[PDB]
């Protein structure tokens, strides 16, 4: 009985700050603190549904208000309380509340801080009704509200045209993904004759070829997988809290959240899983490959996010939906720390964000030092931490299954690279010598930072256990396996630590570095942004003018029908009016008209 | 107008070792290869022959394009930096001020009173500076974008308002 | 102002019906229209052929 | 019937009123007549609302008239930017044309006879070319009138010959009578041309890829009042016609639809792609209107229940937003005295509220959920997908471009860095901001219960 | 305030409201001419109550 | 209750007895009791105040029954008079049948979630009911197009009868 | 002279006479009244009271009527065991089967 009311309030009470903002009663200053309290109180409100869940396990559907009685179709406002929904809510509110604390630290000179916090809340609503959506239309409501707000959020400072370019690029790649979303809606409404998710599961589409690939394409959009990946690394162009919240822990994982919510239908078709293993594999290799040799402080970790996304959707690839949801909570915990920690050192280091000028901050900023090391260790899978309970359990699961041959080697090799850039980011940014500008203004003693990092810090240390034990067993436990690949989830990260450490040390060895061809490949993001953002965009839009606008509309279409008939009347209307005026010529013509009438054509005859 | 033989090598050096800093990262590593870059730069100082000197430009640039960092390092405030034209969101031109409502300009009376005086200086010095300009322009307009200074006392340097009243680099 | 005229109004005053414009106009004009005609008609007759003896499944396809 | 007499009654209203009260008196009574019009969505079930021998209403017309009756106040305050300096008689005659325009559109939708519909359908032209040519701004507004009218009559006139032919054959063309006394259309060669004549008239006032040269040649140069009314309701006159005339054009519609819906299908990607490469701001909405208008061409052609609902939903929603982007075009054009896109940039740092209206306008035209643009467009996709599975790759690829040019205008005009030499933009009056508000609020607050908008098939 | 003036200025807004009441009259004036099947539809054949005399007007 | 538990049937609900074997206090028991004794009671007092006020005056509404009229089949050809009434009943039946499939869908909608992980078994009968409802609905109004009518539905009805009778005749031999 | 022509007048921005202008006309008091009248006869009545006019509209295409006389019709059938909706809308016994 309580379950319906408490979770619904967690949605409703999240929107009052938006309406108060429109009321303009807030006299600035207090508004960001007012927003934080609402989100924090939303989190505390969101607990008691979660503690309810493990006690019994009840999962409800809260279809409340009827929208369309569209013949046999019954569109209504429907929220599905399920394990994926009721558990992701406090995790989502936890990260967004702590970073709401962080946003005041970083942006204190921003004159539009109130608009920023309002934007953060408005996204939270659009994501909230996405994660808890029972009918597909509400999923699109979240699917599109979140994408639009990215365009507003990472395009915060309109300012530099590169920010708008990232805004146009991010929405365009997201625009490509939802083409499959619309395809799935058309297929479900036509064949399954419904849009609510649970009815589609009931009707048992045992051969859902077209809807599933469209759903896979939709996930490829928001999760920034191959084809549609480069919008994630370019999304760093906005404020770091935007990049720390939206597309590091919350938005990008929402694409993966679509496939898991459709898992009861997905596993029926064996073929649809082969590209999920295919897509997630190569994405992990490529995104980690770029992160190895990148330099921007946010580029390294942003690529790590996409590499993580490829890893977790590989799991739902090999019949591991719930384990993907297990990763959805751990990854949102420590990855926010890594971005928030980078945001902290950016602000202290006179907004400098290139590892070549970091270094020596291990002792200058110890609190951020401790957070990143144990944050990265969770990211690398330190046993009995938040990361290990998901990542290494996943590796133990994927390698032991009927899957594509090499497809188990990215998640093996990428994990080695996953640990590799973690060592590089630790070595360059914090270890080494202090290569930063001589004037030191660094400081992290503000309590707003210390509490913000600490809130997820005990999370990034102790969450792993407090989700692993309480949740009911919903996957088959891997019990008997060989020793080598059961430990390989931990071994692989060891040479990831080892080889990268030696390679990072090569910078200490005093000898010039030759530019390798493979190094050049990794520095340009693997050449994808250089080409795909130059050739296809130029050719299609050049056609929009040379062929589309100038050739057809302005020339051809307007010269075929209208101007031809205009000229046809024009061409010989001249001598229709141009007559010499001689009575001879007029009356001679009257002669011919007489003869043609009664002799040649002979109307009489 | 001209990037003569002097500046070309000066710019070439600037982009050369800045890329080297992007390569060596570590200060001790950078300093060794910087002085080698410097020592190898002036080992052929006495190269009176300009044809060889222009030739020495050729082996300076083509391997610079090969040797440049594929991820070149740029400071935030300079072209390509992470903070270029970041604060244009806040830089509003000065002319928007007079549109403020009587309540809005009574909000800050002293600044508007001083702003009015600033408007005065432009008004009765404009005709002086354009006249000063005209009598010193060469025939067929100016042959160089550089502006002449204030010839005599009192008159402000010609065409001065916007370059002086330019919005601050850190407006907020 | 010159750029606006050149890209908006001047195209036809200086247009010439040279042969090249005809192939470009035909290829980018009725070309794709007939190409989509081949694709769409083929599926439509194929779909109509399949349903008329009932191979296509419409057990729950009612919301047409 | 209770709408028409007050609508005519505004004719003495504006023509007599005091020199300075003509706009005040006209604005209020246009606002009050939205009352009696608002009682037209008030509707029975499947049976249409027939309240007179010659006038009738249904769930397809009902959204249309309440759009037009609502619309006229929008062009009233819209014209209160550049009609101030004109003489009183010219100012009064501008209202005369707008009020005369209302009297026509308010009567075509209620017409229960095909010819009476057609008589008033093409009668709306006469008020238009007065607006475009007399009160136009640029030079080629003269060529605008010829392009607009000649395109319309070249298709409308064969429809008149078709209508009287149906009059002689079956006996009557009352919209109910033809529905109840339906007759399948044989595949005879003569019926093909009769079908083509019946449809072509509504096609030309439904910008099709090739029959759309008057779309950029009329909307761009028309006055602000004429621009929205020509784009919000006038384009919909064919939309009402095709939804009604298709009742007597079956089964010939399905076989004959391939040359037409496909041309709309391919051109709707092309026309949207045109907006990606544009130099004139007002040309964006004109071409964007063509792509959006051509979307419902497919919907009506399929004659699918879902398609008709989506067509009506997009029909009104597109008209509301396309009018809005024309208001935002006017304010920027008035301040800068030019229609070039790239001239006025970085306007958001000067007019923050106007940027928000620009944001809402382009984002609604983007057709996000739950906005009426999306639900109208989504219903078309589902109906088209049922007709053919490949339809998603085309009409979906339109949504590709649709999001692009919608944000392109927002970025290059509002976002970015302001151009320094423009010293003309003042703070926006309460007029345009209220004008934008009166455009955006009815669209948003209709989203909660849009079942007045889906149509009779709902 | 000079009732004759205030009416010479504000009497204009009379003939649009009466235009509305003019319309509903001819709306209502048109109905009774159109009625030819009062209680004659087979789907509504309600017996005419003794107190009343007309099904609808 | 307000509805009927035969057209909106609800399977009987079985909830286990709370048997906390552990000694540490159960938190969930605490949240419900504070919830019930701090929020559930005040809204109940507000509701009972509403109900007694709603019982002060009692206005009623009733059901609009429509008597049967001849359909378009027995309707005379070209006879507009009875055609309008025949068309009216046909579309009103369309609305009724549209609600019938809505009721089955809602029954089907509730069944799957209520059965949860075992939705394949205790909802098979619900799936069968939806299958024949959907199949018969396609035999009824479907594919007629945007301008559907009683005559067009009768046309499809005749088309099925000619096809099925001919097929049965040749198959029987 | 080429052609005797008045120069193009400048844009008389409405704020310069009255900074409290409303962009509706030149006269101040009518400008104030113009804002009041369109805001009141607009936003107030047609937008709010117009909303509840059609939001609280009576049963639209008798939607409630259709739902509530659907449970009774379905209840009749399965009680006697015959299907809750037939596959033949019009009755099949009386329809004339051609030849
Ligand atoms: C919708 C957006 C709501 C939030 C908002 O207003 O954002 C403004 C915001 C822009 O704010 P801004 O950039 O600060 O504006 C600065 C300007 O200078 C203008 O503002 P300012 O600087 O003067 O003051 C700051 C702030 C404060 O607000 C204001 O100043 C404006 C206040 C607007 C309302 C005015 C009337 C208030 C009184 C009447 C209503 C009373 C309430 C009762 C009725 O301004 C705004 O928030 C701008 C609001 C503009 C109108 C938005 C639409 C209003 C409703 C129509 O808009 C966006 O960010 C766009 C978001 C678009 C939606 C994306 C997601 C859509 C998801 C689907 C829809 C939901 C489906 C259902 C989900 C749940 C299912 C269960
Ligand atoms: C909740 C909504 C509350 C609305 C409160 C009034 C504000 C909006 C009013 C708009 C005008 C609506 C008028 C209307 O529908 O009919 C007026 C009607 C229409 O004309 P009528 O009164 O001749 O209508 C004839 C029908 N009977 C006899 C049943 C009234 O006129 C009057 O009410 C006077
Ligand atoms: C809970 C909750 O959110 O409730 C919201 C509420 C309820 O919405 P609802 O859709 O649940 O309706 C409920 C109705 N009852 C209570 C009778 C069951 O919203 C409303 O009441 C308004 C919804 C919008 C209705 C349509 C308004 C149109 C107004 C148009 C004005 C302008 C006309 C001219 C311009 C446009 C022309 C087309
Ligand atoms: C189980 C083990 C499986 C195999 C694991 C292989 C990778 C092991 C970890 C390597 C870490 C290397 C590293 O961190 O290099 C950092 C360095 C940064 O750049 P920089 O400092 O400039 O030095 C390079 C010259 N400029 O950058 C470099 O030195 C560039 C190194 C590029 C290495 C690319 C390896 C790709 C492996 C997969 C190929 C798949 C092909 C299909
Ligand atoms: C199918 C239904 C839709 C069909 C749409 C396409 C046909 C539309 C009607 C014809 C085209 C009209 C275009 C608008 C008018 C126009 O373009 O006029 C051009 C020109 C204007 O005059 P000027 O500026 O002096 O330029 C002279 C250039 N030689 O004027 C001229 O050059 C003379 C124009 C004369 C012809 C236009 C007027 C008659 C139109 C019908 C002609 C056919 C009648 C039946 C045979
Ligand atoms: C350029 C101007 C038009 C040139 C082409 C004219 C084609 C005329 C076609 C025509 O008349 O078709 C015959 C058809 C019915 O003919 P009917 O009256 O029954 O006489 C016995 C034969 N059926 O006629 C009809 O059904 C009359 C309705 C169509 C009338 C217009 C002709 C078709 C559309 C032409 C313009 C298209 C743009
Ligand atoms: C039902 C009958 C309706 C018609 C008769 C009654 C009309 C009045 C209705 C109530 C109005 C309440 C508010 C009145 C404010 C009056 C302010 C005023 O006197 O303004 C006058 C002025 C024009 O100049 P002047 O008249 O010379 O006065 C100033 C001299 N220095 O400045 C001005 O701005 C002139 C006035 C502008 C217009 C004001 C609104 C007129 C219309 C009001 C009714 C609209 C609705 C009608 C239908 C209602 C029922 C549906």
């Amino acid at each position: 009985n309580p379950f319906a009311s408490l979770t619904l309030t967690t949605l409703i009470i999240l929107t009052i700050p938006i309406m108060m903002s429109n009321s303009n009663i807030y006299k600035t200053n207090l508004y960001p603190n007012y927003v934080k309290t609402t989100v924090s109180y939303a989190f505390t409100l969101s607990l008691v549904p979660l503690l309810m869940f493990m006690h019994t396990g009840q999962e409800m559907i809260i279809s409340n208000w009827h929208w369309m009685t569209l013949q046999t179709v019954e569109l209504s406002l429907s929220f599905k309380m399920d394990y994926f929904s009721v558990m992701f809510i406090p995790v989502a509110l936890f990260v967004t509340w702590s970073i709401m604390e962080f946003s005041m630290w970083y942006m204190h000179s921003d004159p539009f801080i109130n608009r920023f916090f309002k934007y953060l809340v408005l996204f939270l609503i659009t994501m909230m009704i996405l994660v808890t959506a029972n009918n597909l239309f509400q999923l699109f409501i979240g699917w599109e509200g979140v994408g639009i707000m990215s365009f507003l959020l990472i395009g915060w400072w309109h300012g530099r045209t590169d920010a708008n370019t990232a805004a146009l690029q991010a929405i365009l790649y997201n625009r490509i993904g939802d083409i499959g979303f619309v395809l799935s809606m058309a297929w479900f409404l036509t064949h399954s004759n419904a849009w609510d998710l649970q009815q589609i599961f009931m009707l048992n589409n045992e051969c859902p070829n077209m809807p599933l690939i469209g759903l896979l394409l939709a996930a490829a959009g928001k999760s920034a997988q191959f084809g549609l990946h480069p919008w994630l690394p370019s999304a760093m162009e906005g404020p770091t809290p935007v990049s720390a919240l939206l597309h590091s822990s919350t938005m990008v994982v929402a694409g993966v959240f679509l496939l898991i919510r459709f898992y009861p239908l997905m596993e029926t078709n064996k073929l649809v899983q082969t590209m999920t293993l295919c897509l997630g594999a190569i994405t992990t290799l490529f995104t980690a490959l770029c992160a190895i040799t990148q330099n921007d402080i946010k580029k390294i970790v942003a690529f790590s996010t996409s590499s993580q996304l490829g890893l977790m959707m590989v799991t739902i690839g090999i019949n591991q939906p719930h384990l993907a949801f297990l990763h959805i909570c751990m990854h949102a915990f420590f990855k926010a720390m890594l971005f928030m920690c980078s945001g902290s050192i950016i602000h202290s280091l006179n907004d400098e964000q290139d590892i070549r000028k970091m270094g020596g901050l291990y002792k200058a900023m110890p609190f951020t030092t401790t957070a990143l090391i144990i944050g990265s260790l969770a990211l690398t899978g330190m046993p009995y931490l938040t990361g290990f309970y998901s990542k290494d359990l996943i590796i133990e699961a994927v390698n032991m299954s009927y899957t594509n041959a090499w497809a188990l080697l990215m998640t093996l090799i990428a994990t080695s690279l996953t640990a590799a850039y973690s060592t590089r980011i630790i070595f360059f940014a914090f270890l080494g010598k202090p290569r930063f500008p001589p004037l030191v203004l660094i400081n992290e003693n503000n309590p707003l930072l210390i509490n913000s990092i600490k809130r997820l810090l005990i999370g990034s240390i102790f969450a792993g256990f407090i989700i692993s034990n309480n949740i009911p067993p919903m996957t088959v436990p891997n019990t008997t396996m060989p020793l080598y690949m059961k430990m390989t989830a931990l071994i692989v990260t060891i040479m990831g630590f080892m080889l990268a450490l030696e390679l990072n040390n090569t910078t200490y060895y005093l000898k010039f570095k030759y530019p390798s061809q493979t190094y050049k490949f990794s520095n340009m993001l693997g050449y994808y942004p250089s080409i795909m953002h130059r050739l296809p965009t130029y050719h299609n839009l050049s056609m929009s003018q040379k062929s589309a606008s100038s050739l057809l509309d302005l020339i051809w279409l307007e010269t075929i029908l209208p101007k031809t008939t205009s000229f046809i009347q024009m061409k010989m209307s001249i001598m229709v009016s141009n007559q010499k005026g001689l009575i001879k010529l007029y009356f001679l013509s009257f002669l011919i008209t007489i003869m043609i009438s009664m002799t040649l054509f002979n109307y009489h005859e | 107008a001209y990037l003569t033989h002097q500046q070309k090598v000066l710019r070439l050096y600037k982009r050369a070792l800045r890329h080297l800093e992007s390569w060596c990262v570590h200060r001790d590593k950078y300093r060794y290869f910087a002085c080698l870059m410097r020592a190898r730069f002036d080992e052929h100082k006495n190269e009176k022959d300009m044809v060889k000197a222009t030739q020495l430009l050729r082996q300076a640039e083509e391997e610079f394009w090969y040797g440049q960092h594929p991820q070149p390092y740029i400071f935030p405030e300079s072209p390509g930096g992470t903070s270029y034209e970041r604060y244009e969101c806040y830089k509003v031109p000065e002319w928007c001020l007079d549109d403020w409502h009587p309540s809005e300009k009574a909000m800050y009376p002293d600044y508007f009173a001083k702003r009015e005086q600033w408007k005065r200086l432009r008004r009765e010095s404009w005709e002086r500076e354009v006249k000063q300009l005209q009598e010193e322009t060469p025939p067929g307009g100016p042959r160089t974008e550089a502006l002449p200074p204030a010839r005599k006392e009192g008159d402000l340097p010609p065409l001065w308002w916007h370059i002086v009243t330019r919005p601050r680099e850190r407006p907020m | 102002i010159r750029w606006t005229y050149a890209r908006s109004a001047n195209i036809y005053p200086n247009f010439r019906p040279t042969p090249k414009t005809s192939l470009l106009g035909a290829l980018f004009g009725i070309g794709p229209l007939f190409f989509w005609y081949y694709v769409f008609k083929t599926d439509r007759d194929k779909k109509e052929k399949l349903i008329q003896e009932g191979k296509l499944d419409q057990t729950f396809n009612i919301s047409y | 019937l209770k709408i028409i007499i007050p609508t005519t009654m505004l004719l003495p209203m504006t023509w007599m009123s005091k020199h300075n009260m003509i706009w005040i008196n006209a604005t209020v009574h246009s606002l009050l007549i939205s009352l009696i019009s608002l009682s037209l969505l008030n509707q029975l079930g499947e049976n249409s609302l027939n309240f007179s021998l010659t006038f009738f209403s249904d769930s397809l017309s009902a959204p249309l008239l309440v759009l037009t009756t609502w619309l006229l106040p929008l062009m009233l305050m819209a014209s209160q930017s550049h009609l101030s300096k004109e003489t009183t008689t010219r100012k009064k005659l501008y209202i005369t044309m707008l009020i005369l325009l209302q009297l026509f559109l308010i009567m075509t939708f209620t017409a229960t006879e095909l010819i009476l519909f057609y008589i008033l359908f093409e009668a709306t032209l006469v008020p238009t070319l007065i607006i475009i040519t007399r009160w136009g701004n640029q030079t080629e507004r003269l060529n605008a009138g010829l392009y607009f009218l000649f395109y319309t009559l070249a298709g409308s006139l064969p429809l008149l010959v078709a209508l009287v032919y149906i009059q002689n054959t079956t006996g009557s063309l009352n919209f109910l009578i033809i529905h109840y006394w339906s007759h399948p259309l044989s595949n005879s060669w003569s019926n093909i041309f009769m079908w083509l004549a019946c449809i072509m008239a509504f096609m030309v006032k439904m910008p099709l890829y090739g029959l759309h040269l008057w779309l950029p040649k009329a909307h761009v140069e028309a006055p602000i009042a004429g621009s929205m009314v020509l784009a919000a309701v006038l384009l919909k006159l064919g939309g009402y016609g095709m939804m009604r005339i298709t009742t007597i054009l079956n089964p010939l519609t399905n076989y004959m639809a391939y040359p037409f819906l496909m041309l709309s299908m391919w051109g709707m990607i092309m026309t949207s792609s045109i907006c990606l490469r544009q130099t004139d701001l007002k040309s964006l909405i004109a071409y964007s209107s063509v792509s959006h208008m051509a979307l419902v061409i497919v919907a009506i052609m399929i004659q699918t229940p879902w398609s008709f609902m989506g067509a009506t939903a997009l029909m009104i929603a597109h008209g509301l937003t396309s009018s809005m982007l024309f208001c935002l075009a006017n304010t920027n054009y008035e301040r800068v005295h030019s229609r070039t896109m790239i001239l006025a940039r970085g306007l958001q740092t000067l007019l923050p509220l106007m940027a928000t209206w620009w944001l809402m306008a382009s984002l609604t035209n983007l057709a996000l959920p739950p906005s009426i643009n999306l639900i109208g467009e989504l219903f078309i996709i589902t109906a088209s997908f049922s007709w053919s599975n490949i339809t998603i790759i085309l009409m979906g690829m339109n949504m590709m471009i649709t999001a692009l040019y919608s944000l392109y205008m927002l970025i290059t005009t509002q976002r970015g860095k302001y151009t320094h030499h423009i010293n003309n933009i003042k703070a926006s009056f309460t007029r345009e901001n209220a004008l934008m508000a009166l455009h955006i609020l009815p669209l948003l607050l209709l989203t909660l219960n849009p079942k007045m908008i889906l149509g009779p098939l709902y | 305030m000079n009732v004759l003036q205030i009416v010479r200025d504000h009497w204009v807004h009379i003939l649009v409201p009466v235009g509305f009441v003019f319309g509903c009259y001819l709306d209502r004036r048109s109905d009774e001419k159109l009625t030819a099947f009062r209680n004659k539809s087979l789907l509504f054949k309600r017996e005419l109550r003794p107190n009343e005399e007309v099904t609808w007007k | 209750d307000s509805w009927d538990k035969d057209v909106y049937p609800e399977p009987p609900r079985r909830t286990p007895a709370p048997a906390p074997q552990t000694s540490l206090p159960n938190p969930v028991t605490y949240l419900t009791k504070i919830f019930d004794l701090l929020v559930d009671r005040p809204v109940t007092l507000a509701r009972e105040f509403i109900e007694q006020q709603h019982a002060k005056n009692r206005y009623y509404y009733y059901h609009r029954e429509f008597r049967r009229v001849p359909d378009i089949t027995e309707c005379e050809e070209k006879d507009i008079l009875c055609m309008f009434e025949a068309e009216m009943q046909w579309r009103r039946d369309y609305k009724v049948d549209q609600e019938i499939v809505n009721i089955i869908q809602e029954r089907l909608k509730a069944c799957q979630q209520r059965e949860g992980e075992s939705y394949r078994q205790n909802c098979a009968k619900e799936l069968e009911q939806f299958t024949q409802v959907s199949k018969a609905f396609q035999d009824r109004y479907s594919d007629l197009g945007a301008h559907y009518s009683a005559r067009k539905c009768l046309a499809k009805q005749k088309q099925r009868m000619l096809a099925e009778r001919k097929a049965a005749k040749e198959a029987a031999a | 002279i080429r052609l005797q022509e008045d120069p193009d007048p400048e844009d008389e921005n409405l704020y310069e006479k009255n900074p409290d202008s409303h962009g509706y006309d030149k006269d101040p008091i009518v400008d104030l009244w113009n804002m009041r009248v369109v805001f009141f006869f607009g936003f107030s009545i047609v937008l709010v009271l117009g909303s509840t006019f059609v939001a609280y509209l009576p049963d639209y295409r008798m939607q409630e009527w259709a739902r509530r006389e659907a449970e009774r019709l379905v209840k009749y059938r399965e009680a006697n065991g015959l299907p809750l909706m037939e596959s033949n809308c019009f009755d099949p016994n009386k329809i004339q089967l051609p030849e």
